[PDB]
RNA sequence: GUGAAGACCGGGAAGGGGCGCCCGCCCGUCGAACGGGGAGCCGGCGGAGACUCCGGCAGGCGCGGCCCCCGCGGAGACGCCCGCCCCCCGGCGACGCGCACGGGGACCGCGGCGGGCGGCGCCCCGGCCCGCGAACGCCCCGCAGCCCCCGGACGCCUUGCGCGGAGAGGGGGGCCCGGGGGCGGACCGCGCGUCCCCGGCCGCCCCUGAAAAGCCGGGGGGCGCCGGCCGCGCGCCGUACC
RNA sequence: ACCUCGGGAAAAGGAGUGGCUCUGACGGCGCCGGGUCAGAACUGGAACGGACGCGGGGAUCCCGACUGUUUACUAGAAAC
């Protein structure tokens, strides 16, 4: 049962391809298929800085088809599913505010060195 | 059906001309050439010659070399059987 | 007398090869410092046609080791490899078809082909559509390596001169007749005027020392001995030999 | 040339935008529901058929003193 | 009763880029609108496929919206090529870690 | 580099630029009034010209003023008015021939109605002439094709085919389509062909059907654009006639 | 007949064909739109592809297999 929350994956398909993005809830399999709802980094922090560092964090909260995503080992555990919801993120509006805790809470992660392999781009070769 | 009795079957369009030898080897060399042969891929018999030494299966969208008139030469099927046999031994 | 066809030819202007179209000189990749010790790893982009040549060619796409790009390699295309290959060039490379090793590393009896004359040459013996040479022995002390070309000549080549494992594509190509003339005159128009042939015992005597009388015939022995003049070569040169026979 | 989106954007065009002459077309030809009020600007000429001439009046208000009309 | 026409182009020679479509003008008479060569799509460079998305115009007269396809890789891979280079890659990191443990 | 020279031959030769730097082996501002290319249509006018004039209406590419301001949506394929430079990777430019078959345009013919004629010894609603709609700008459609999403199979289909567990059929969608309609610019129906373009195929080859300028994406780095609106500009030469 | 089984072959050799008046077919259905294929009567100095366009055929023998090429301005050949 690989699909649980807190699985980090790659998406494929979409603008977010490439993007490491984490499982928060495996929506109950259904008609539409099986999806689950992903938050993820759509951009990674910066580049230079002061020297290499003496740049801020951007997520996508979409829910997405699972055959669009792929599982890895990875895990990102937090919270997450306090605030990230069914309701919300189909919302317009809450979304954007649960979007923008979602980068709060990354950076706070990526500035005190937590979950690396999670912050670091795919390297997509051609 | 059997429009031609005799293995005048693709060299019908040569009709009384060329010599009985020619059409006889142009007969299996034709008919290899506009054959279906089978992609080691996608293992459909979808291959077929797009030019000289070149075959691309329609479905596997994959180009591979091979004998002018046949995707696979008998020369080449032995050479890759004394390579396989080699490399296995040498490691 | 006239200056006969083969004079004519040497100064090219007509007899020139129609190059126009053909994709590039197929050539094995250069040697480097990554082939001298271990091996550079190929991509096969693309297998295509050259005009002039029967055997298919091949777009393999190396990375660039000098730099940051992707350098493209054309190569005579051994048969069997495919669209999306990973070709490897190296002294640490795997005996696969169509990667390229030096002879040395080639164990005996493997089918090689656009085979290296002197190391670093990129690409000199077993180029044409079929054709391929085949590993001999290794002198491991005078480190050189015998061949047998597909002549059957055999050849003493350095151990470090390179080959492509496997026969070059387009096999058995000539076994089909050509049929008509008209199928002879677009493969030489892919070539070079040289079809169609006037018997010089057709020409007149100005064009051709077989020339002519009251009736077509070589007149002398067609045999011209090895240092005949350039004008005066024209039938059998230097035959050891001539007529059919047993063998 | 276009169709202006209504006297929506016509009379904001009318109010600031290149209104170089408006032409209120009415009869073409003599023919009925026909206002067509012909904005010259700078870009494109613009028309917005009008049903009734009751209602290119309505358009016709507000014309700058500046802005010029013609009558065909 | 002659619908019979005269060429619009500098030289009679009817080339590719030289081809007309003739429509009936307001004064009734047949004329000769040029028929430009449509540029083509762009086609995906790993594969052959027309990038879709992107209309057969001149990029130059496009708009940069139109010329692009919010994706990475857009207008350069379609969808299922860029999808099998992602998997190559992080497949690939994927096994050398396995070799090393 | 040769040759008595006239001349002929040619990559191996410290071969490009500003300031601090940096990056950089090495020529074509040669060669095509048919190849490639940023963009033109209508109506008129003159004794002689017009895609050039003139009247309208547009498109291209740049120069300035002013204002504004650094991405969102989707499950996905897409959608949406959008930055630039370098280096890399790619695309477009860009391509053969054919028999068919399809779709448009023009042409053609048939009726009808509306206008104008001619003949008529007898007939004639039986004959003839005319009945116009461009580039362009928005919106909507557009077969085939190519994709997406669910799902899991003897079916789906062509003229010929072909297609499908690497995902058919079915259901819903996305894209491209040298095109059609609607409005703006500014008479009504129908048919068989012809010609031209275009499409999806299928065949063919010991024959595989140019290149570049230019333009545009993409990856990574740098880095601030972007637009909108309003003015102006577009030089050189060919242009009669046969 | 022969044949290299593709040819020969339009072999050779017969018969019909106009005009009128119809009758079936075939897609077309709210039946509307086709112009070809048959079949039929009645005709007519014993005519009809009525002009036009448009193979004479067969039996061999010699060369050169063939399609091609050639002496512009005397040789298109069996020559190349």
């Amino acid at each position: 049962p690989i699909i649980k929350p807190g699985l980090v994956c790659i998406v494929l398909q979409g603008r977010h391809a490439g993007k490491k993005a984490v499982i928060v809830e495996a929506l109950p399999h259904n008609e539409r298929g099986s999806y689950a709802i992903v938050a993820g980094i759509a951009a990674l922090p910066r580049r230079i800085t002061n020297s290499m560092s003496d740049g801020r964090v951007r997520s996508f909260v979409k829910c997405m088809n699972v055959n669009h995503l792929m599982p890895t080992s990875c895990r990102l555990e937090n919270n997450y599913k306090d605030f990230i919801s069914t309701q919300t993120v189909a919302d317009v509006t809450k979304r954007r505010e649960i979007i923008e805790t979602v980068n709060k809470d990354f950076q706070r992660r990526i500035l005190e060195h937590r979950d690396t392999w999670f912050f670091t781009k795919l390297p997509i070769d051609a | 059906m059997a429009k031609r009795t005799k293995k005048v079957g693709l060299t019908g369009k040569y009709g009384t001309r060329y010599g009985r030898a020619a059409r006889k080897q142009l007969l299996k060399i034709e008919t290899s050439q506009k054959a279906k042969y089978t992609c080691p891929f996608c293992a459909k018999d979808k291959v077929r010659r797009t030019a000289c030494g070149i075959w691309t299966c329609r479905s596997c969208s994959k180009t591979m070399a091979g004998g002018a008139y046949s995707l696979h030469t008998e020369p080449a099927n032995a050479a890759r059987a004394t390579i396989r046999r080699l490399r296995l031994a040498r490691e | 007398g006239r200056r006969i066809r083969v004079q004519r030819k040497g100064a090219g202007s007509v007899f020139r090869a129609h190059v126009a179209r053909r994709l590039g000189a197929a050539k094995l990749r250069a040697n480097d410092f990554a082939e001298r010790t271990g091996s550079v790893r190929g991509v096969v982009k693309a297998i295509l046609h050259d005009r002039g040549r029967g055997a298919p060619l091949a777009r393999v796409q190396f990375p660039n080791m000098r730099g940051e790009g992707r350098v493209n390699e054309l190569f005579i295309a051994p048969e069997g490899m495919y669209t999306g290959q990973e070709v490897f060039s190296g002294n640490k490379a795997t005996l696969h078809i169509g990667n390229i090793l030096p002879v040395g590393n080639i164990p005996e009896g493997t089918y090689v082909c656009n085979v290296e004359e002197k190391p670093m040459d990129r690409g000199c013996l077993a180029r044409a559509s079929g054709t391929y040479c085949l590993v001999v022995a290794h002198n491991m002390e005078t480190n050189k390596t015998r061949i047998r070309l597909p002549s059957g000549q055999k050849k003493l080549i350095s151990s470090k001169a390179r080959a492509m494992i496997g026969l070059v594509a387009g096999g058995g190509r000539t076994d089909k007749p050509l049929l008509k003339a008209g199928n002879a005159y677009h493969k030489y128009k892919a070539k070079r005027n040289c079809w169609p042939v006037v018997r010089g015992v057709a020409m007149n005597p100005v064009d051709h020392p077989h020339g002519g009388g009251n009736h077509q015939h070589i007149g002398v022995s067609s045999c011209v001995p090895r240092n005949a003049v350039p004008g005066q070569k024209v039938g059998l040169i230097a035959a050891r030999r001539t007529g059919c026979s047993g063998g | 040339p276009n169709t202006i989106t209504e006297e929506n954007l016509m009379k904001m065009i009318a109010d600031g935008r290149g209104k170089k002459l408006v032409v209120k077309s009415c009869s073409k030809g003599r023919l009925q529901g026909k206002v067509k009020l012909k904005l010259r600007t700078a870009k494109y000429l613009y028309t917005l058929t009008v049903p009734n001439a009751d209602d290119a009046k309505s358009i016709v208000k507000g014309c700058k003193d500046k802005v010029e009309v013609q009558y065909v | 009763a002659d619908c019979r026409v005269t060429c619009r182009f500098h030289s009679t020679y009817r080339t590719r880029s030289k081809i007309v479509r003739y429509k009936r003008t307001p004064g009734n008479r047949l004329t000769s609108l040029r028929v430009k060569k449509l540029p083509n799509a762009p086609h995906c460079a790993e594969t052959g496929k027309q990038i879709h998305g992107i209309p057969r115009v001149i990029p130059q007269h496009l708009t940069r919206q139109q010329r692009k396809v919010s994706r990475p890789y857009g207008g350069k891979l379609c969808g299922s090529a860029l999808r099998a280079h992602i998997l190559e890659s992080f497949l690939n990191e994927e096994n050398q870690a396995l070799r090393e443990i």
